[PDB]
């Protein structure tokens, strides 16, 4: 029964581990998509300026 | 032991000196090619 | 972009193109033809009226009629972004990460000369590994160049990236913390096969274990030329990491056999005057010059721990390649066929294997003062026992005395249990425990390369 | 997880940065037909002209070279042939043929300052 | 292309003229003996001739006019069955136009542009297709070979011909780019085919034997190697692999060959029973022979032709079984160049291009999913002649970490009954650990165990070996001759394989398995005998040892029941005594 | 020059008994010792010199590994010359050479100490030549001799295979210098396998 009880632990140990680690991914990924967007968004506004600047070096 | 030592001993060296020639033979060739042909910075 | 045609003469990987007054050694330019095709070639041996380019392509869809040079950049060498860290690379490094290019925080010529003679300082600090045996018998410290003698069809390779990922830079036990030690894992392969290449993707990529690492790796498939420079990258880059911005670094080579194999080809044509094994000295040179990134420079605890990693073929130091190493490097760590066969993980030889400097970072409650004699306990304790092991069909565990019969049994428990460990990531302290235990099988009437006092602390 | 976020952002910034590059590049291709364009011609035409100590003729496309009157008079006194996104020069025998592409200039500034330009964007 | 005739009568690697703008490595038409060149160095208008074909008429002013393009295999119908020169010339056509003797300038046309071969429309016009996309069916055998879009040759359809027997170069789709897919394509050897993405082994090839099929299990998509010494095993140790393979397409290619042995390959494949079919092994074999009398560059060609096929097929998911007849002659072929080209080779006359001429090429493919969306198992069999014999040839070290398996061949070992009795440490196939999943189910979970079980003894036995050589069984602990003798059967029925001992013509997983228990048992029963105190002699003198001694005399089918008795006969000739 | 070279036949004191008792030194010759890795040979050179019997200390590397190539410097004042009271470093010219060093760096390394020694020697000063991997010096020589038209058509050894060797040892003894005094010019050849 010291083996048995521990067997009963194991289930949960794999399950809870699975469920959470798998869940952690959801949280990260779906936040990754978002955070990726937010550096795009910072640029969007002040973006034009970049083109303008870059264009200016190349032009003469 | 000491016999079988001496074998290696023999080998080695014999292999080795051959190896001079490699270069020596090839070398002389290099000299030719380069002497006729290495004057492209002159023309 | 300075054009020059005047390609006269196209031989093998070499190429003349006229001019060569304007050029500074170690140069590269794109020759583009009618197809405009890019082939790439270092501009080597600048003559005067011509150059010598050593291109790397195939010269087909190529026209002597239209040739030129878009002057690319002679002394081209990397930029650098130490914070570009999610990077994964092939050879020289074009994104195998596929992530958008670095921010050249600085720009690094890959050569610059190593350290200062007056910079370096003799070792003084251990670093744990996640492996047992390779911390006990031979004990990892920072600024240590530990060659790891591999052989042919072996899983050296595995035990590399394996113990790689296990690793965590550590000196907690000494009385210091671990907060201010950045851990820089720099990884570099070469000559990678389809199979192997994915094992890579497996480890880093396993979880985010690239969470502290970069790949760089010139396939066999890839040109042997670009190959050469491959290390020089992370070599140079590594400085910028720890020496310029403290990390506690890990040099991880790959059979540098390859470099040199690769080296050869260049010369074989270039008429590079031989040396031994036809191989002209400077192998000598270069090899020195690489691992001179060891030692602790003042103001930087962020010193690099080095692992030079190659194999001998006939597995003798006969080959220059180990010899060389074996003259300058601080150790030796071999692996046996037998060993792997016996399934010992790590499968690392005994007496053949040794960390030359390791007193310094150990002991003193950093791993116990007792680590010392534990190291020479088990050495001789073990080694004796293989005497027994090897006299067995002659005289078995009968003719034997008890003690020595235990020293057969010691050996058995030593190899099987300690040195094999599979993939378990032991802890340095968790490694020492074992030691005690195994030795406990033998009486203290059969222990003495540790004081009884100390052995009784863990008996 | 942190590593997934990190890639995501860095990746994202590239998509932006590349866009800005493209617009300039695209812009540089709408330049040969501009009204302020003949003027630009001879700038790059001159730039190339400095680079060759030899000379022969100054070559640029239609939508380029015809406009050039400055060095249609000067240099080789010609408006010979056509290669637009640059002006190149010829002179002093072969092997000297140097260019200065508008797009190689793009690639010059772009390739470098993928850093400062990125700064102009973020920060 | 660029016009020239012989400018400077100078070797069979001559100097042409009028050849500026030249593309190195480009096929040409040269002279009048059907002669053809390769741009093998440049000097503006004057060009380094690579000379394939012979002359005995080298003089000045003889054509040397390039093509500005370079080499190509006519890929498509007709390859399977019927020999192909290293020129990819169906030697039949030649023989019919030559005679018994071979004669050049006899250009023949590789595929039948003059025969009627079925086709099928399957697509639509006003629509389009990309590379590697099915078109119709030209057939031949149950090894039916539809035709796909050749890639790099991919556009918008405009018609789709009605099914019908047509010539191979007949278009059968014309495209709205005015272009036309036809049923075959000549294609540069040098160019290497793209794919959808790289796939990797985990599945094991089986060459129907035991050594390299369990003891060094062969990987499906594998890579391999063998130095087979001089008049000392290789060739004849390589053919049965052909007729014991799970190949989709067998690709027999031999280079530099001895004519006679290909009068025992080429004319023997008809009289080979395809088991996946019935008739000629030539059903899925092309046959691509080249000899050493046949030129040097043909000697190269050979190789690079079966690459192309391998790729062509790989796309089409065909599980290439290529087996290469030693490169070393090839090596020589390059390396004789060096001298004549007045060059500084790599060591002892080894051309310097080596890595160059090996390495990319070898790691081109092996079980790799394609744009054909199928797994072409480019399973390639590297053979080497160690002409020095030395276990230290360049060629070796370069082989390192490129093959998947490697083995070496002892001669007086092999001169005996067991050809090939080799050192397994004179070998290694690390390509064997990823097949363990697959084995675990497929054969069994102790199918990988039981192979581990052998090796334990086999290398530890060396342990003992030395002491043998330090005295021999002459009063040494009763573990002795246990092992010794054990190992004997382990090579004798268990791995002494022969096509000719037709009882052991083939060997299976399960057969091997059977065995793996047969013996195991006998061993086991020896353990508890001797532990009980038994002297091994009588264990020696067991008939059931001979019952296992029929185990290469026991074919696979027979095996189940055969073995099932012997596990008893063991115990009867063991527990008892 | 030094006028006559006379008889070095007064032995060199080293302060460790048995050594000189067993195999003494004279005072300006050519000695040797092997001793590679493990059993820290460095022991000797430190203690040796500590007592010595020379009034000048001379050292360099040629192949010695980085940190250790710095170690020397460190151990110098640790060595207490009670003659001076303070450091042995007092009577110490130091030269060095790791191994990454410039080509002719290594080649000169040697030459340095030797030349200089004579200076002092000529002035009446007992100098103290030692050795770090004498054998490894030669490595470099091979390298050097490599890149040349010539070669070790010797046996993988630089031609001038007694050349550099010679003067290196011929120069020594109990000189009656130009200054008329003497400078003890003891050398120990640690080719140290
Ligand atoms: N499995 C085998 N059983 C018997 N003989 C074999 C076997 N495999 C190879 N041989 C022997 O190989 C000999 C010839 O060598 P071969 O294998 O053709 O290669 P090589 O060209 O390297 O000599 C044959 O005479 C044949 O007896």
């Amino acid at each position: 029964e010291a083996e048995a009880k521990a067997k009963a632990l194991e289930a949960q140990y794999r399950e809870r581990e699975r469920a959470e680690t798998e869940a952690l991914l959801a949280r990260y990924r779906e936040r990754a998509e978002a955070e990726a967007k937010a550096v795009r968004e910072k640029a969007m506004a002040r973006l034009d300026e970049a083109v303008a600047l870059v264009l200016k070096e190349v032009l003469p | 032991i000491p016999g079988i030592r001496a074998q290696i001993r023999f080998i080695q060296q014999v292999l080795e000196q051959r190896e001079r020639e490699d270069t020596f033979r090839l070398k002389r060739i290099k000299g030719k090619i380069e002497a006729r042909e290495a004057e492209e910075e002159g023309g | 972009k300075k054009e020059y045609t005047g390609i006269t003469y196209i031989s093998g990987p070499l190429l003349f193109v006229e001019n060569a007054k304007d050029l500074a050694y170690g140069a590269i330019v794109d020759i583009k033809d009618g197809t405009g095709r890019v082939r790439g070639g270092q501009v080597i041996e600048v003559s005067e009226e011509y150059a010598v380019i050593q291109v790397f392509e195939e010269t087909t869809g190529l026209d002597l009629a239209t040739t030129s040079v878009s002057l690319v950049e002679d002394v081209a060498r990397l930029g650098v972004s130490k914070e570009m860290l999610g990077r994964r690379f092939n050879g020289i490094g074009k994104p195998i990460d596929g992530l958008p290019p670095i921010t050249p925080e600085k720009r690094l010529p890959i050569t610059g000369l190593p350290l200062n003679p007056v910079a370096r300082r003799k070792p003084e600090q251990f670093i744990q590994t996640g492996i047992s045996t390779i911390d006990v018998m031979n004990t990892l410290v920072r600024g240590q160049k530990l060659p790891i003698f591999s052989g042919s069809g072996l899983p050296a390779n595995e035990i590399a990236a394996q113990i790689a990922r296990q690793a965590t830079v550590r000196p907690d036990l000494s009385g210091e913390g671990e907060k201010e030690e950045p851990f820089a894992v720099v990884f570099a392969a070469m000559g990678i096969t389809q199979r192997e290449l994915s094992y890579f993707i497996q480890e880093f990529e396993r979880t985010g274990a690239l969470s502290r690492s970069v790949l760089f790796l010139n396939k066999a498939d890839d040109p042997t030329i670009e190959r050469i420079l491959t290390p020089r990258m992370a070599l140079t880059v590594a400085e910028y990491l720890a020496f310029e911005h403290d990390y506690h670094v890990l040099v991880i080579l790959t059979d540098m056999t390859n470099y040199c194999e690769a080296l050869r080809e260049i010369g074989a044509a270039r008429e590079e005057i031989p040396g031994r094994r036809g191989y002209p000295g400077y192998m000598y040179t270069d090899l020195a010059t690489i691992y001179e990134r060891a030692g602790v420079v003042e103001g930087k605890k962020g010193s690099v721990t080095q692992i030079p990693i190659l194999s001998m073929p006939d597995d003798d130091r006969t080959h220059p390649i180990p010899d060389l190493t074996g003259y300058i490097t601080e150790g030796q760590i071999q692996l046996s066929r037998e060993l792997h066969r016996k399934g010992i993980y790590p499968p690392i030889d005994p007496l053949p294997s040794l960390s030359r400097l390791m007193n310094n970072g150990v002991g003193k409650g950093k791993t116990r003062e007792d680590h010392k004699q534990v190291s020479d306990q088990l050495y001789s304790a073990y080694a004796n026992g293989v005497d027994i092991r090897k006299l067995v069909a002659i005289i078995g565990e009968d003719a034997l005395t008890e003690n020595d019969r235990r020293y057969l049994q010691f050996a058995d428990a030593f190899e099987r249990f300690f040195i094999n460990q599979g993939q378990q990531n032991r802890s340095i302290e968790e490694s020492l425990q074992i030691a005690w235990a195994l030795l406990s099988m033998l009486p203290q009437g059969e222990l003495k390369r540790i004081s009884k006092d100390h052995i009784g602390k863990y008996y | 997880g942190e590593l997934l976020v990190a890639t995501a952002r860095t990746q994202a910034r590239g998509e932006v940065l590349e866009e800005v590059r493209r617009r300039v590049r695209e812009a540089l291709e709408a330049l040969p037909q501009k009204p302020e364009w003949p003027e630009v011609v001879r700038k790059l035409a001159l730039e190339a002209l400095e680079a060759l100590p030899g000379a022969k003729a100054l070559v640029a496309n239609p939508e380029d070279l015809p406009h050039l009157e400055a060095m249609a008079r000067e240099r080789g006194v010609e408006l010979q042939a056509e290669p637009r996104l640059g002006v190149r020069a010829v002179g002093a025998e072969g092997k000297t043929q140097v260019e200065n592409s508008l797009l190689a200039r793009m690639d010059r500034a772009w390739d470098a300052m993928s850093s400062k330009v990125a700064q102009a964007l973020w920060g | 292309m660029i016009q020239g005739v012989i400018q400077k009568i100078a070797g069979p690697a001559v100097i042409a003229k009028g050849m500026l703008g030249a593309r190195m490595y480009d096929i040409c038409k040269v002279g009048e003996e059907g002669l053809v060149g390769e741009i093998i160095r440049l000097d503006g208008d004057t060009a380094f001739v690579q000379v394939y074909e012979d002359t005995s008429g080298l003089k000045v002013g003889e054509p040397v006019v390039s093509t500005g393009l370079p080499l190509a295999v006519e890929l498509g119908p007709g390859m399977l069955n019927g020999i192909y020169d290293g020129i990819q010339r169906p030697l039949e056509r030649i023989r019919e136009k030559t005679g018994i003797y071979i004669t050049r300038g006899v250009v023949v046309h590789a595929l039948d542009r003059e025969k009627k071969w079925a086709w099928t429309p399957m697509v639509k016009p006003g629509d389009e297709v990309r590379g590697g996309m099915v078109l119709g069916t030209v057939p031949e055998f149950g090894f039916t070979h539809k035709i796909l879009v050749p890639p790099d040759v991919r556009g918008r359809v405009k018609e789709v011909k009605p099914a019908g027997e047509y010539t191979v170069e007949e278009p059968v789709v014309v495209l709205e780019d005015g272009t036309e897919l036809k049923m075959y394509h000549t294609w540069p050897v040098r160019r290497a085919r793209p794919v959808q993405r790289k796939l990797d082994p985990n599945t094991p090839f089986l060459t129907g034997m035991r050594i390299l099929d369990v003891l060094f299990p062969v990987a499906m998509g594998g890579t391999a190697a063998i130095p087979g010494p001089f008049g000392s095993g290789k060739t004849v140790t390589q053919q049965s692999l052909a007729k014991w393979s799970n190949a989709d397409v067998v690709v027999y290619v031999g280079c530099g060959e001895r004519g006679n042995e290909m009068t025992d390959v080429l004319v023997e494949f008809p009289e080979l029973t395809d088991p996946k079919t019935g008739g000629p092994l030539m059903h899925r074999t092309v046959l691509i022979a080249n000899t050493s009398n046949m030129p040097v560059a043909a000697r190269e060609a050979s190789i690079y032709v079966g690459v192309t096929i391998a790729e062509y097929f790989r796309d089409q998911g065909f599980s290439v079984a290529l087996m290469a007849d030693s490169t070393s002659r090839w090596a020589e072929a390059l390396r004789e160049i060096s001298s004549r080209l007045e060059e500084m080779p790599a060591e002892e006359g080894y051309p310097p291009y080596l890595a160059a001429r090996l390495a990319a090429f070898y790691e081109r493919a092996g079980k790799v999913i394609t744009l054909g969306g199928e797994e072409g198992a480019v399973t390639i069999v590297g053979a080497v002649s160690p002409p020095g014999g030395d276990m230290s040839e360049p060629v070796t070290q370069s082989t390192l970490r490129i093959v998947g398996a490697f083995w070496r061949l002892d001669a007086s070992l092999a001169f005996r009954r067991h050809f090939p009795a080799i050192n397994w440490n004179g070998s290694y196939s690390l390509f064997t650990s990823a097949l363990d999943p697959w084995y675990r189910e497929n054969v069994a979970e102790d199918y990988p165990e039981l192979r581990d079980a052998i090796s334990e003894l086999l290398q530890r036995e060396a342990g003992l070996q030395e002491i043998v050589q330090l005295v021999g069984p002459d009063a040494l602990q009763d573990a002795e001759r246990l092992v010794i003798e054990v190992g004997r059967i382990i090579r004798e029925d268990f791995l002494q394989q022969n096509a000719y001992h037709e009882v052991d013509a083939y060997c299976s997983m399960k057969k091997a398995y059977g065995i793996m228990k047969m013996i195991l048992a006998f061993y086991k029963e020896a353990e508890a005998a001797i532990k009980r105190g038994v002297s091994i002699d009588e264990i020696l003198q067991l008939p059931v040892l001979e019952r296992i001694g029929r185990a290469r005399y026991v074919s696979e089918e027979e095996f189940p029941a055969y073995f099932e008795e012997a596990m008893k006969e063991i115990q009867g000739a063991f527990k008892a005594l």
